């Protein structure tokens, strides 16, 4: 329940930080609030989940059309 | 699917983007390192020139392009003349330009 949701919360937080990061990334291609939106959400997230998200951001920094 | 923890050198990605470069003669010429320019050019290419006539003509075309690039600057022009002379071709097209 709540303890289970607490794990889901970091995931929900991960879910919360999930949308904001791409949205900043999304417009930045075809071309900032979304970026901080994740980053702010990223300031107060769990350990392994947020580390995974940062790795994903690094990937986004090291991606191309094939990686897309 | 990026299974391996990748970085600035993900092996599959590294293959996907392995793009290496050698210090081409433009380094010396553009700087202006004449005798070293020809010598390093030979070290890298003379043996590597499986088509010595074709490779020599290509290098000459490159030399002419480089020279034409820098009309005002003196040093580049002098380097162009020396490299053409060491090449083994005519020394009047670049000078005329």
């Amino acid at each position: 329940e709540h303890l289970s949701q607490c794990q889901n919360l970091t995931l929900y937080q991960g879910f919360c930080a999930m949308k904001y990061a791409i949205y900043a990334l999304c417009v930045n291609s075809h071309q900032s609030t979304y970026l901080a939106r994740c980053q702010q959400y990223l300031c107060s997230i769990p350990d392994s989940l947020c580390l995974e998200l940062l790795e994903n951001i690094f990937s986004l920094l090291l991606i191309t059309s094939a990686d897309l | 699917a990026w299974s391996h923890l990748p970085h600035f050198s993900s092996p599959d990605l590294v293959n996907k983007y392995a793009i290496v470069e050698r210090l081409n003669f433009a380094y010396y010429l553009h700087n202006g390192r004449p005798s070293f320019a020809f010598g390093t050019f030979l070290v890298q290419e003379l043996i590597k020139s499986k088509t010595p006539k074709q490779l020599i003509q290509q290098v000459g075309n490159e030399a002419y392009v480089i020279g034409l690039s820098s009309f005002h600057i003196p040093s580049i022009g002098a380097a162009c003349v020396c490299f053409l002379e060491l090449l083994g071709l005519d020394s009047l097209k670049l000078r005329v330009d």
